[PDB]
Order: C-alpha cells, then structure tokens, then sequence
RNA sequence: CCCGGUGGGAAGCGAAGACCCCAUGGAGCUUUACUGCAGCCUGCCGUUGCCACACGGCGGGGGGUGCGCAGCGUAGGCGGGAGGCGUCGAAGCCCGGCCUCCGGGUCGGGUGGAGCCGUCCAUGAGACACCGCCCACUCCCCGCUGUGUGGCUAACCCCCGAAAGGGGGGACAGCGGUAGGUGGGCAGUUUGGCUGGGGCGGCACGCCUCCGAAAAGGUAUCGGAGGCGCCCUAAGGUCGGCUCAGGCGGGUCAGGAAUCCGCCGUAGAGUGCAAGGGCAAAAGCCGGCCUGACUGGACCCGUAACAGAGGCGGGUCCAGCCCCGAAAGGGUGGCCUAGCGAACCCCUGUGCCUCCCCGGUGGGGGCCAGGGAUGACAGAAAAGCUACCCUGGGGAUAACAGAGUCGUCUCGGGCGAGAGCCCAUAUCGACCCCGAGGCUUGCUACCUCGCUGUCGGCUCUUCCCAUCCUGGCCCUGCAGCAGGGGCCAAGGGUGGGGGUGUUCACCCAUUAAAGGGGAACGUGAGCUGGGUUUAGACCGUCGUGAGACAGGUCGGAUGCUA
RNA sequence: CACAGGUCCCAGCUAGCCCGAAAGGGUUUGUACUGGGGCCGACGCCUGCCCAGUGCCGGUAUGUGAAGCCCGGGUACAACCGGGUGAAGCACCGGUAAACGGCGGGGGUAACUAUAACCCUCUUAAGGUAGCGAAAUCCUUGUCGGUUAAAUGCCGACCU
RNA sequence: CAGUUCGCUCCCGUGACCCCGGGCUAGGGGUGAAAGGCCAAUCGAGGCCGGAGAUAGCUGGUUCCCGCCGAAUCAUCCCGCAGGAUGGCCUCCCCGGAGGUAGGCGGUGGGGUAGAGCACUGAUUGGAGGUGCAGGGGGCGAAAGCCCCCGGCCUCCUGUCAAACUCCGAACCCACCGCCGCCGUAGAUGGGGGGAGUAGGGUGGCGGUGUAAGCCGUCCACCGAGAGGGGAACAACCCAG
RNA sequence: GGUUGCACCGUCCGUCUUGAAACACGGGGCAGGGAGUUCGCGGCCGUGGCGAGGUUAAGGGGGUUAAGCCCCGUAGCCGCAGGGAAACCGACAUGCCCGCAGCCGGGCUUAUGCCCGGUGAGGGGCGGGGUGCGAAAGCGCCCGGAGUCACGGCCGCGAGA
RNA sequence: GGGGACCCUGAGUACCGUCGGUUGGAUAUCCGGCGGGAAGCUGGGAGGCAUCGGCUCCCAACCCUAAAUACGUCCCGAGA
RNA sequence: GGAGGGGGAACGCGGGGAAUUGAAACAUCUUAGUACCCGCAGGAAAAGAAAGCAAAAGCGAUGCCGUGAGUAGGGGCGAC
RNA sequence: GCCGCCGUAGCUUAGCUGGUGGAGCGCCGGACUGUUAAUCCGGCGGUCCCCGGUUCGAAUCCGGGCGGCGGCGCCA
RNA sequence: GGGGCGGUAGCUCAGCCUGGGAGAGCACCGGACUGAAGAUCCGGGUGUCGGGGGUUCAAAUCCCCCCCGCCCCACCA
C-alpha cells in the first residue's frame, strides 16, 4: 500500500541501524546474453523445442511486492523476502 | 487435406487437358527473313479452310518465293485474290503492310508486337483493332477490349477485319452440339460446380448446396485456392 | 429305434456388436486451434554499366536573420570587459540593392567633413563600447555518400535467322542469397480430467469454516451453509490509561441525529473480510513511541494422522543487530484458522570462486537470495467434425428386452367434510390416510456389447381377471321399458371398415357385446419391412467452416440343407 | 448430377491461370466472337434493401514496420546497447452483396363487440420488398371447404 | 449356376450411343455428367517389398510335483483413476538383544454422540394478566390536544419443539501408569536388506443421500482365497476352521 | 484287475469375474509344435580365493594335433580419507561409559541348568576431531583399516525383452 | 660446412560477416552456400571465448602410400 | 591406335535421406545419419609422415583392439 | 428441470463508484386560433418489481421470491 | 516492456517542433431580428489550460516521475 519512503530497519552490511530508502525493481532487456540467447541457435528450420515457449499466460490477479532497501549511510541495498502480496505499492513523501 | 483441384490437373499437360495438334491447322507466319523493306513478295489464295481450334476460317497462301504458309483469312476474300506483303503492298483489304504505312482511322488486324514474329495479336473471328493515332515515335492501336497498347511502328498488320463474325450471335443449342464443339477444341467438360463437391474435392462447398468461405479470392492466394472470382475489384451490378 | 413334416427350444449356425462408453488408439475432413512448410508480395546484397537532373545526409570555409515586458530600443546566451570608435577618416543630408515582425537593421554610390557611445539608470537577466565561441531559420561554391526520375547501350533476357547478322526491351526484369509479411495450398499434431454412461450445464480440479462425522484420532459422495485468491506499514510491535452493544430517567428536536448527565448492563459490542474458535482491569477502545513484515542458522509440526510425500506455512531456540517499556519482559508481521506456486530460464542484489601454457582487459560460467508463470492450482506449449469411419476392449458403462424398484401408472381399502327434495353412505364425494399389482413412465446397472435381431402389422397358439356380453344374483332416488351402483363367474363370445408406420387414439355403420393385460413391450433359423437409427438427396434452423438435428422429407438387402 | 440459357471475375500474349526439385512445361498450330475460374441452372415474369461484420479490391500524408546500411555509444577488436533511415504488412480512407451473409422488437388507438388502416419507442448496417405460405407450422388430426358412409391423408383456401 | 446370377416386367436402341485394336495419364497422384465413386475378387488415399519381432496402460495364452507361510483390492501423488510410483499390508534373509503389552481392574487424564432441555446462539405455535412503547383504524373528537380505543413492539406465570443450539450429559472410544494376565533369552520387541500384489462383494450395526432399490462412508462376522454339517436347493444365515 | 448292479455324494474344464453349472468367453477328437530368453548396467543374496590391497583386459612369448589349463603382460578399475559447486582444506591404529557372547569368581539343584560380581572383542551411547556454511553460533556430510576379484541366482532398466 | 637479398614457398585459400546442415563440440565441431577478403618465411598457423604481451609447438591451401584391422563366395578342421 | 560402359557373396568409400517409436500426450529432442535410394573402387579400402598433440610435462605417420568412460560434454537441461 | 437477462414518472426507455434521477409519449392548467387541430409556454407523480442482508446510508452490491426474454431439453 | 499519438472550459477539441495573464465553435443564461417560429448575429462566464514535482519572471507543448485510452511491435520461467 502506501509505505513510508524512509523507514529505520536492519542493514546486514553495517550490521547496525540506519534509515533505509525504498525503491522499486524494473525489467532489463535481454539480448546478447544468456543461455537463452545461446538458445537462439537451436531454432533451425523446423521447431526449436524450448524456443517455442508458452503460448500465452497470464497475469495473476495481485502483484507481489518487489523492493530494494538501501542503507543511507553506506549506500548499499539489501533484498528481503517479498511474497508479501500487494495490489499496488505507493511511496509517500516526508 | 484434399486432392489437387480441376485447374491443377490442367497444368500438367496430361492428355485429357492436352489440345489435339494433328487435327489442327497452321499458324500465322509472315516471315521476316525476306524483310519488310526491299520487299519482293506477293502471293495467291491457294484455298480456304476452316481451322478447328481457332473457331474461325483460315487461308492457305502460296507465295511467289515458293513457300506455302497460312495467313488468318480476312472478310470478303476470293480464292485467287492476291495478297501482298511489304510496305509497297497496295493499301487495300487483305494486303499486309507496316502500321506507319497504314492510314489512321482504318480498321486493321493481325498486328505484330515485336517486328517479325508473325502475328501475335488480333487473330479471332470477326473482331478488329482500330488505328486511333499514329506518330513516327510509336503507333497506338486500340484493341478488342477497348484498351490502348503502344506498338512499334514497324510492326506488320493486315488491312480489314477477320472473317467468321456472328460467331457467338448464333447459340450452341444443346448439350450434344456443344459436346461436339469441345472435342473440336479442347475444354474440360462436362464441368460441374464445387458447391455440392465434397470438402476433399474443392475448397468451398460441402455436401449440400451452400458456399464455405467467400468466393472472392486474393492476388497473393495460394495455388489450388485461387478459385472463384479472382482478385475481384467489384462484383454485382448495384451500388 | 426308424421315417416323414414344421419349425417351439437348444438365449442353434454365420460376428471378437456398425449402436454406446473408455483408451493420454488410429484415420479422413475443417478452421480466425497450436506449430511448421510451398507460392505470392516486398526491402537488401551479388549479377550490375555510362550521362545527366533533382534531392537527403555528412564534412570545410562562409554568408543575411534574432519585436519577454519597461525601452533612449528588435537587450537571443554567457564571460574577458566601461571604454572602444573616429586623416587606422565620424555624424547628418540624397538614392541605389536588402531581408523582414512593413518591429526596424543591414548594406554598396555619393554630399560631407570631426564626432559618436555608456558609465548614468530603468529592465526578472545589459549594452546596437568592443572581443570570443555559440544556440535560431536559413541559403550557397566546393569534397564524400545515399536515395528518386529520365536518356544511353556493353552485361543479361524475349524474337527472327543453319550461320552471318538484326529486332524489342535494358541494368528494370530474369537468376543466386537473405530479411519481413501474407499463406490449411501442404504436413505434423492436439483439442484434458471430474461425471449416478456420456454431452450441454456445473467443477465440489487449489484452498478456508461449521456440519455430515458414529462424545479420542481417521473419515466419502455434482454431500448442507457459505467463503479466499486480497487488504493493512497501522488494521504491526510495545507501553499507559480505559470498558461495551442495548435499555431507563433528566436534556435538545416535529421526531430524530450528533452532542450531554446519571443508572442498569458478563459480552448481545468489537476484533478488515466466511464461518467457527479466542478474549473485558483485553487481543477491544484511546494516546504516545516505534518500525523484528530484521539477519543467520537450527529443532519440530503441518503439508501427507497412523505411514513414504515436493513446494509452501507455522510453533519453538540460540547467535547478531535494533525497538519499546521503569522493569520484568516482549517482538521469528496482522488473536487463530483462507489470501497457495516447482525443475529450467531470465532479471536483481551482495560478497565470493572460476573461464582450457600465462598475465591484463572485455564479455562469460557458478555458489546464494529476491522477483517475473504454469488458477486443469506436485507446473504439457494445444480448436472442431466424423451417419465415410476404422481399432483395441468393456456389460467395470448408455440404447433395447428381462430382473430389482414402484416416485408415476392401474386398481383397491379406511375416515367421512359436504351435495342428493327432506336424507353422508341410491348416487355423487373434498381434505387426509393405508394397501395390492406390475399394464405406463422414471430410477437402477444385476445380466448381455466373440450380434438373447427394433416397432408396428400379419399369421398361430396359451394364459390372467380387477368381467364388455352371455348365465345366476343384491341395492336403488328399482313403476314399465331403460339405467346407476355392487357380487358370483373365464365355459364361450368380444367383429368389419375409413385416416395414421402406429401399438394408443379419432370416426362410421353394425352388433348381445364390439372388455383390458401378460407370453424374448408373444410371434424376423414364419412372413411383411411401412416406420426407428447406415451409407444418396432436399428444405428449415444452427454453425466461419467442416458439419449437425429423436425437425420435416423421398429412397434405401431381410442369410442357414435340423 | 450434367445440361442449353443467364451473370460475376482475371489477363494485352515478354499476359493471366495452372504444372515442374530444376531445366522447363500445359493452355497454344490458342490471342479478348479468346481462354481461364466461379455462381446459377431450359423458357415466361422477375431479381427489393444493406459495405455494420467477413471477404476482395484500390490507395495511403501520418504512426507503426525487419534485416541491411548509417550515425552515436561500447569493445585496444568483437559481442552489445541506442536512434534515424523503416519496404510489403498493420492501423487509416473509399468502392464493392447475380462476394459470404443479414433483412427487428414492445406498448396505445376507429359509429359497437372485434381488429387496427393510425401513432408513439429503441437496437445494430439495413428492416422482408415482388412473391409464395399450416410448405419436401412445432403445438396439430389448426380451421373451413372439397373429397370418403366414415379419410391423423390429398387437394384448395385462410395464413399470425 | 453365379464371391453380384436367373426369368417376367421395364429404360435406351442414329445417338451427349455402343464396340475393337493401338496409345496416354499412377498413389495425397490420376480420373470423376462429382457418388468420396473408380484406378486388376484390395480405395474417405491401390498393391508389393522393406522399416518390422512398431507399439498398445489393451484381449487371449504362459506348460513338473511336493512342503511352509500366506495377502491387499486402501492411502497420497499423477493430462490421473481399465495405469504407474510410493507407503499400509504379505512374504523371505540377516542383525542387535530384554522386554513387548491384543485382554481385564484401578488410578490419573481426554471427549458433547445417545439421551435431555431452556441456559446461550436462537428459530418458531397459542391464548390470559402487565398496559412500559415506536403507529395502520375510531370517537367527546375545538383537533399531534386533555381521554379511551383496536394489527401491533417487548416483560410475566404459562404454550409447541428446534442436524449445522446447549445449563447438562451417558453407555462408549482413547492417552499413561501400576498390577495381574499373556508373551520372550529355542531371541521376542526393534533395525537393515530382497520379492510382490493399488476392479472388491457382502449381512448386520451406525449412518449420509435417495419415495425406494441403489450409491457413497464406517465397523463388522464372512465370501474373495475355506471344505464339511444344517437352512429344500441357494458366494457370503447357522454350526465348523 | 474288467465290467456292471446297488447305497451315498457330486450342476465340466479353463478363463473373465464381486459372483460362472450358466442363457459370459473358448474348445469336434487325437498327435506333434508351442511361450520367463541374451548382452550390458545397477541393486541384492549365497558361496570361494586373496588380502590393505585386489583383479588383470588388450597382447605376444610358450605348450598342444588343436586347444583349455599352466607361467609371463598390471594398461585400467575399484578399494585404501573425506568434504566442498569450485578455490581449496584435510580427521580418533582410542579419552569416557553400558553390555551380548564367552572367560573369570561365589552360591545353588542329582545333573543339565539357575541367581548374583568382575572382565568384556563384536555391538550400543558420549566426548574430542576433519570439512562446508559461517563475524559467531548452530547444523550438513565425514572420522579409531576392509575390500577387491570370482561363481550361481533373484530383481530393475535399455534393448523385440 | 659458413658468406650478402637466405630459397618466396601453393587464393578466392586463410580469415570475417550472413543462412543452414551436423556433431558431443559447449562463445570453444565439422562441412556447404551467400557476401567480403591476407601475407612474399623481414612470413603464417596452432596451444578448446575475444583482444594485446610473453612462452612452447608446427607449416594449410599440390600428390601417393605396404603392413597390422572388414567379409564369409570357398576349403578344411570344431561343437554343454 | 588405346579405352568406357555392365556384373560381383559381403565388406569399403562418397553422395540423398524417413517414419512407426521413445519422451507413457507431442512440435524441439529421440529413432538416426538408422531404414531405403544414387555414384564408384579393390582385394582390402580409407587414413597416413603434423599448419598434430598440450596431465606445459613429455611425443614425433596412420589404422585397429582394450581402455579412457557411460567420463567431459550436449539436451522441454526432460527423456536420452 | 437447467444456464443468461429484466422491471425506472400513466407507457416506453436512458442511468447508478451505493449519497443521484431523466428524456420522448400520455395527462393537466394557461396561450395562439373564430373554434380546433397542429403550435406554444407551466407542471407534476418514480418506496427506480417483492422481500431479506451489509452499510453510517442501497434505486445502485450481494440472498431469496414473482412475472416477462432468449438458449438445452439430446448421440441415447 | 519498447516506440509513437490523444487526453484541456459542461462538450468536442485548437495552440507539439511554432514559449507569456492566454484559446475556438457547440450546449447553457441574456440582448438583436421577423406577424409568427427557426436559423443568423451581439454579450456572459465555466481550464495558467490531465497529476505531481523541476528550469524560466512568466511554459499546455521543455525537464524528472507518471494515470488512462489508443495503435504497431516485442514477450510470458
């Protein structure tokens, strides 16, 4: 839901308390670059096997939570279990 | 899926779909090895015969260099008419000369499309091409379809009209008489419809009378699926 | 024992049932199923040449052009910088070329012939003092390179000719190679499972609650009620204070609300959300502070009782880092029980290993964790038709007949409200209640799917009575003649025609009366073969289409020597 | 079923369509009175209306649209990342039903009882027209009439 | 007679007719006046050979004897329910080594089914007496009036009974201990290893659904896989192993 | 022993099946033919050699008529140390306690046998150890020498199986 | 044997880029096709990604090759 | 003047190239470069004197057998 | 018997996140008109079908009910 | 997810690149105009103009993050 932009929580790295900053994950592109790109070979004339992959989903009435928590002081993030399901995630302002 | 269709058989050159060539009569040649310029050449109508597969009458002509070849017969020809070939041929009916040498606004047939290839245009019963305009650059001739094609001025053609007009004026009468004509020519018949042909036989139409998918077909459609109204721009007779 | 006859039985012989279901069977066919593949369109490269033109992009120089608004006025930007300019020839008159917002600046001719500017200030930002580089549109000679159009002819191609040579067209096209698009023309396949057989429909296919559930535990059905596939960063955490729905009496109002005071008040309130369970000096209410819904690594339980079982959840420790509270002490998220997601892949984040003699760099692999889907929910990537079917099987399962059953069906009994002129019961009989049969329908799946041949009809024969006539009787609202109603009784009788494929039923005229039901819904190794449900065809409806229909309709074989 | 007749469609022959792995080939000793493909199915009278949806066709500024090349970035090179350039194709516009197909519902009202020539309303492009009709229409043996003594028939009629 | 025939009857019988010989077109191909017809007793894709001993969760069959023990037809998971795997269960071998606890009594615990009822959650039947009140009918109604009046909303003694109610609550099942019994040092109880088998039926009890028979649970003697004796016979009743 | 009368009892066989004498399926009769097989690999079992090692395969010498066996070859496999993905590191030929068998002691019954105390290999339970994860802790796996080869068979999988 | 440029030293090849086929071949197989395309031993390739340096090895694009190894037509010998 | 064609028991070398099946479905994968088809040679073929190998150390043609090893490696990273 | 969908001013129809309510038509009162029609101003009624529930409040969102509309009523 | 376009006064949008307190027509209220009605003119206002934040004195379009619709692609272990 609405979540505070900053919230005081445990930093693994500093191993001591500091104020952490919340962002939001984001999709990179593919394309060199992967086992899946290495999968582009497979698909000669005829079918791929895997490279034929799904036919359509989708997309699960919720979302799950996808966050980054950054220590202010060192600047280094740590990830937590998500699966804390949220429709929407809003950050507020201070 | 289904068998090759009625049209796909045709293309093989298999014998049900092979024209007879042994009951059929000569083709038109004008012969350009004695050229148009420096002419030498007159001939005499040796006989007139009916050609079966043209569905038109055709002339045997006896040339005076000693070669015998057919020329597609003009209307109002006599046996013992003299036909001339060249530009210094008289300007009259049945005489053959280049388009430039032929007046504008006179009816003409048996027009060349490449000089000296013997007639590849207007060689059907009673129909005729009109010379609408002539310029030394190109001579434009108006075809049986109403449609204007530009030809080289040094094409040959014969003055007059083809004989054997009224051809579709008279009807074919019955299925018997018609059967008789198709043997004389080549045209796969009796020809039934796809609509009560089984799904295997034909792309449209099932067991009973009704069409499958639309009759109207693409211009990029496959072989063996290009049946119906082919690439129809319009259809019907209404707004 | 034998002969002859007719075929009643031998669920007689000919069949591993075409009907139906099931099988991760097959095949044909269809399509806007899935995925591929010819053909066609189309860009690019090679084939592939010459002139011009116009034109896109660089690349070098250049060259006019800059109304925020005050305003001396058209301040385009910063910075060096208030002085640069002026015989290193100025105003200010007279025109010429000029773009343009005709706002007004720029500029070559010449008259001249010795000054002009801002500092000053206004202006959100100051100089048409000057010096640099720019950011505007824009235009152009030259150097490179694309693209479009036309001309040419030397490749190449279509015609003619034995050849020589010429004609039409031309870097188009054609061919080779590749890219994208279209593409059931062609090919491979799939199209689940649950199930009162199966299909529509529903899904009880994942999961939560009470019950069913038999007072430990387990525990099923398309088993009852009725939900979750999110919401919440406070609706958490800790701590202090605090007690409620509703009702009463006083208050305000039309009443009533919110608001007010007192009294009653063990839970009817509330606690996000089903249900159930938990709870009153609280887990509820209010307020403050705070962010443990933290990191690491275990035990144990559930999942999946006992009893193997993945993912997931939880209780319960201990270490580390904080929080709160005076402290004890608590916090492994929301009082509990729904809010569930794999291998592989990819992306994320941190720290660490590694990449073939060796070092360095790029770009990789890997260990760990988080996040992204499979709701057919322990995860295939996925539409239909088949009466043209085919196969493996099954009576583990439909149609038919039988059995069982008996809601329905038929018949019968009790009670007797009430009507029949008075009079329940001559007759008629509601409400309600109880039986018999197996003759209609339905339920069942016991038998049968290596075939017990469907109906109807015809023909032939037996049986049953709850009896239509006939005989013998009782009552009567039985005068007669004629009825109504009841008993005995199957010995005999119970027909002929018209429509319909019709068992039934409708009608006609007769008749004493023209009763009902059973026998593989009697009767196909007897006939008949019209109808039902093959393969041909048509119409209507439906469907994109194949194709379908217990919709209508014409036609559609009836084996065998006992 | 063919069928004569009718219509729609395509192609200027160096075609269109079709066959072929390819070379090449059928039509074709063929050239629009041809010859190829569908639809309908002699004659007689006719053939309404709709381009919304499907399909086909023509076109497409604009958006969009691959590989190639170009430019920018990256890499001592390369992978790679980004943008322009982006053809057919798509979005988009028009035509087109003798192309596939569609061609609706309620209410209220007339000397009198009936109905409604009449008038409202709305979907979704249009709203069943000439005809024919209880049909090679469920209910149903409609109803009436013919026909039969008697006809779930046939025939004629009405026709919702 | 015939793996498509016979007679009568019937259609055509100068033709889009019939016929002979030659010759052409071959299997997703031909050919079709188009029926999915025909292409050599074979056609909704011919035949031959090879792949090929295809593969089938599916039918059938699987052969000497004797001795000993002797089942399950359930559970979870599964494009899975006509099948697999893994447990329970059955059976075989080995290991360690002193207890094990089917039966009954007592002690200490667990419990909401029979039954029963008003004590809640709380459905409902019926009339008295309170007249505590929100309002649809009437009246002197001089008018929401002062005053009574009638559906009625809820106390009281009473009044019907309540899968998914409970003030209560058996018999009865079950955890542990002690005791006795029994069972074990000819080795139990427990552990490891090898081999299977995953259609049930059925009376009765208790059910759930369903008019019912039947379905589906559950425990159940028994049948399966168990004779013999008896119930006339009679899978599962009785007697009996 | 053959045959038959008499008493008593008995509705084939096989298979399907919950139930078959069956109106479920199969069979005229008889003769012959006819179905758990081979290789590789894994998991078991019995038995045998050798021994912290063990075994050869391929091979050529040799012998023989040929050939097996004999002796020779030791490549390779597994075992002898493990853990960790990898980098990379690297452990108990015994410290403690029960106790089966047996041995040792006492008591007891005529005897076998029994009851009770040491000692206790084998076995059972701790501690300390190696390594991985790891700031740490706590677990994961491992730790005080038995295997290898051989032969028969059971069973799995791939193969027509 | 050592003395100068050492002999020049194989082309559509090596290699690069685009599509397949195939293979175990992974970025790191091999072979084709399409487009581009070297070097003159003062040189080139190879050591399982690319590139640069060291280090070690070796000369493709010309050709042939006994023997040891396959078979069962034929002969002989052999048989749980 | 000299040659070619066609045959040949299997083997050999070079080309073309499936599917039933397996993955309990099936498309990549698998069957498998198998079946089948074309060209061709001999008595053996082919390969063959390194532009090799790569325990970096050590080797100096090539077949073949054992083994490496069911190892590395490929693959719905599933079956294989 | 199954599975969708309605009812809204006298009629017919828009509409709804739960805080609303209209249009055309009829009807009624004035006004043009000689009268009237047409035309022209002014209007109003809706528990938004019944009946539960949640909510602070339901016309709206769920339960149930009633009448009206389509689609299956079969291969067997 | 990538690319592009449009979301603005009650309504439909105009002003991207082409910058300011800023817009236009139509609904709607008022005034002209005709015997009548209508149409057609003249007034009136309804958005710093999609949210939130930044550069600008002043920005709808510029910038950083976006909601929603729309169209073309790519993509779903």
């Amino acid at each position: 839901m609405k979540y505070p932009k900053q919230i005081r929580t445990y930093c693994p790295f500093c191993k001591k308390h500091t104020i952490h900053k919340v962002e939001r994950v984001k999709k990179r592109p593919r394309s060199e670059l992967s086992a899946g790109q290495r999968r582009f070979r497979r698909i000669l004339k005829g079918y791929g096997g895997f490279p034929r992959p799904k036919p359509e989903g989708r997309e699960k009435p919720v979302k799950k939570l996808d966050l980054r928590f950054r220590c202010t002081e060192c600047g280094k993030a740590h990830t937590r279990g998500r699966g804390f399901r949220v429709k929407k995630f809003e950050l507020v302002e201070g | 899926m289904g068998k090759s269709l009625i049209q796909q058989r045709r293309g093989k050159g298999s014998p049900t779909f092979k024209s007879p060539s042994h009951r059929f009569r000569g083709a038109v040649k004008y012969i350009p090895l004695n050229y148009t310029q420096e002419k030498t050449l007159r001939g005499v109508v040796e006989e007139i015969m009916h050609d079966p597969g043209r569905t038109a009458p055709v002339a045997r002509v006896k040339f005076e260099n000693g070669i015998e070849k057919l020329i597609i017969a003009p209307e109002g020809l006599l046996v013992g008419q003299e036909i001339y070939i060249g530009p210094d041929a008289p300007i009259a009916v049945g005489n053959t000369l280049p388009l430039a040498k032929i007046p504008e606004g006179t009816y003409v047939y048996n027009i060349e499309g490449i000089p000296g290839d013997g007639g590849k245009y207007v060689r059907a019963g009673g129909t005729y091409a009109l010379v609408v305009s002539r310029e030394p650059d190109k001579v434009i001739v108006q075809l049986p379809s109403g449609e204007l094609k530009a030809f080289n001025p040094m094409c040959r053609a014969t003055i007059g009209v083809v004989a054997g007009g009224g051809r579709l004026e008279k009807p074919l009468v019955k299925a018997g008489k018609a059967y008789y004509k198709y043997k004389a020519r080549n045209k796969f018949w009796p020809t039934p419809r796809g609509v009560k042909m089984n799904a295997v036989n034909h792309p449209f139409g099932g067991k009973e009378h009704h069409p499958g998918k639309p009759t109207t077909t693409s211009r990029r459609a496959p072989p063996g699926r290009k049946v119906g109204h082919i690439a129809a721009r319009r259809t019907g007779r209404r707004k």
